[PDB]
Protein backbone atom coordinates (compact mmCIF):
# COMPACT_ATOMS: atom_id res chain seq x y z
CA UNK A 1 0.00 0.00 0.00
CA UNK A 2 1.19 3.95 -0.64
CA UNK A 3 2.19 5.94 1.99
CA UNK A 4 -0.66 7.80 4.77
CA UNK A 5 -1.25 11.27 3.73
CA UNK A 6 -3.09 14.37 5.40
CA UNK A 7 -6.57 15.04 5.12
CA UNK A 8 -7.20 18.78 3.12
CA UNK A 9 -8.21 22.11 4.56
CA UNK A 10 -11.07 22.57 3.01
CA UNK A 11 -14.15 25.63 2.51
CA UNK A 12 -17.46 25.52 3.87
CA UNK A 13 -20.05 23.98 1.15
CA UNK A 14 -17.13 22.80 -1.06
CA UNK A 15 -16.66 19.51 -2.58
CA UNK A 16 -14.16 16.35 -1.45
CA UNK A 17 -11.31 15.95 -3.55
CA UNK A 18 -10.02 12.20 -4.06
CA UNK A 19 -6.91 10.74 -2.80
CA UNK A 20 -7.27 6.78 -2.74
CA UNK A 21 -4.87 4.30 -1.07
CA UNK A 22 -2.91 2.86 -4.42
CA UNK A 23 -1.07 -0.51 -4.29
CA UNK A 24 2.08 -1.85 -6.16
CA UNK A 25 4.28 -5.11 -5.51
CA UNK A 26 7.58 -6.58 -5.07
CA UNK A 27 8.31 -9.57 -7.35
CA UNK A 28 10.07 -12.79 -6.00
CA UNK A 29 11.96 -14.95 -8.53
CA UNK A 30 13.11 -17.98 -6.54
CA UNK A 31 16.47 -18.79 -7.86
CA UNK A 32 17.76 -22.35 -7.73
CA UNK A 33 20.37 -22.81 -5.22
CA UNK A 34 22.32 -26.25 -6.06
CA UNK A 35 25.13 -28.39 -4.59
CA UNK A 36 26.81 -31.33 -4.92
CA UNK A 37 29.17 -34.16 -4.46
CA UNK A 38 30.34 -37.70 -6.11
CA UNK A 39 32.25 -40.29 -4.42
CA UNK A 40 33.78 -43.39 -5.90
CA UNK A 41 32.50 -46.33 -4.27
CA UNK A 42 36.28 -47.35 -3.71
CA UNK A 43 37.03 -44.78 -1.70
CA UNK A 44 33.37 -44.84 -0.11
CA UNK A 45 34.19 -48.38 0.79
CA UNK A 46 37.99 -47.65 2.34
CA UNK A 47 37.61 -44.15 4.23
CA UNK A 48 37.07 -44.54 8.14
CA UNK A 49 34.06 -42.08 7.82
CA UNK B 1 -17.87 47.24 40.57
CA UNK B 2 -19.08 45.45 37.78
CA UNK B 3 -21.94 45.85 35.23
CA UNK B 4 -23.36 43.28 32.90
CA UNK B 5 -22.51 45.92 30.15
CA UNK B 6 -18.70 46.65 31.36
CA UNK B 7 -15.59 45.47 29.18
CA UNK B 8 -14.57 42.78 31.79
CA UNK B 9 -17.95 41.10 32.37
CA UNK B 10 -18.81 40.34 28.51
CA UNK B 11 -17.44 37.00 28.45
CA UNK B 12 -19.67 35.77 31.71
CA UNK B 13 -22.99 37.17 29.90
CA UNK B 14 -25.21 34.15 28.23
CA UNK B 15 -26.68 36.45 25.68
CA UNK B 16 -23.68 37.79 24.81
CA UNK B 17 -22.37 34.04 23.55
CA UNK B 18 -25.96 33.47 22.49
CA UNK B 19 -26.33 36.73 20.84
CA UNK B 20 -22.95 36.26 19.05
CA UNK B 21 -23.70 33.22 17.73
CA UNK B 22 -27.08 34.75 16.48
CA UNK B 23 -24.76 37.10 14.40
CA UNK B 24 -22.85 34.88 12.67
CA UNK B 25 -26.08 32.73 11.44
CA UNK B 26 -27.68 35.88 10.31
CA UNK B 27 -24.96 37.61 8.12
CA UNK B 28 -24.32 37.20 4.68
CA UNK B 29 -20.92 39.60 4.18
CA UNK B 30 -18.19 40.51 6.78
CA UNK B 31 -19.68 44.28 6.82
CA UNK B 32 -21.49 45.01 10.33
CA UNK B 33 -23.09 48.16 9.31
CA UNK B 34 -24.81 46.82 6.09
CA UNK B 35 -26.43 44.19 8.85
CA UNK B 36 -26.57 44.87 12.60
CA UNK B 37 -27.70 47.65 14.35
CA UNK B 38 -24.62 50.34 16.12
CA UNK B 39 -26.10 48.75 19.90
CA UNK B 40 -25.81 45.65 18.16
CA UNK B 41 -21.97 45.93 17.16
CA UNK B 42 -21.26 47.66 20.45
CA UNK B 43 -23.11 45.59 22.90
CA UNK B 44 -21.99 42.27 21.36
CA UNK B 45 -18.71 43.21 20.17
CA UNK B 46 -19.24 42.08 16.97
CA UNK B 47 -16.03 43.00 15.84
CA UNK B 48 -14.15 40.35 17.33
CA UNK B 49 -16.88 37.70 16.51
CA UNK B 50 -15.68 36.28 12.67
CA UNK B 51 -18.62 37.25 11.00
CA UNK B 52 -18.17 36.87 7.15
CA UNK B 53 -21.50 34.61 5.96
CA UNK B 54 -19.83 31.20 6.42
CA UNK B 55 -22.12 30.37 9.11
CA UNK B 56 -25.72 31.77 7.14
CA UNK B 57 -27.31 28.25 6.21
CA UNK B 58 -28.79 30.41 3.33
CA UNK B 59 -25.48 30.86 1.99
CA UNK B 60 -25.53 26.84 1.27
CA UNK B 61 -29.35 26.62 0.24
CA UNK B 62 -30.36 26.60 -3.27
CA UNK B 63 -33.50 29.10 -4.21
CA UNK B 64 -33.91 29.23 -8.15
CA UNK B 65 -37.13 30.90 -9.43
CA UNK B 66 -38.87 27.91 -10.64
CA UNK B 67 -38.26 24.64 -9.60
CA UNK B 68 -40.02 21.32 -11.08
CA UNK B 69 -37.62 18.75 -9.00
CA UNK B 70 -38.09 19.56 -5.67
CA UNK B 71 -34.22 20.91 -5.90
CA UNK B 72 -35.14 23.98 -3.79
CA UNK B 73 -34.41 24.15 0.14
CA UNK B 74 -31.32 21.60 -0.31
CA UNK B 75 -28.24 22.33 1.53
CA UNK B 76 -24.77 21.49 -0.59
CA UNK B 77 -23.00 21.20 2.58
CA UNK B 78 -25.29 17.89 3.44
CA UNK B 79 -24.52 16.34 0.08
CA UNK B 80 -22.71 13.05 -0.15
CA UNK B 81 -19.34 14.58 -1.46
CA UNK B 82 -19.15 17.53 1.08
MG1 LIG C 1 -2.08 11.44 -2.19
Amino acid sequence: ASDEEFARPTGQGAEIRDDGETYTTVAWNATKLTEGSRVTDEMRDQAMV
Amino acid sequence: MQLRRSPGMRPMDRDWHQERARAREQAYSSDLTSQFSESEIVKYELDTAQIDGSDNPRTYIWNRTIDLFGMNGTDVRELRNR
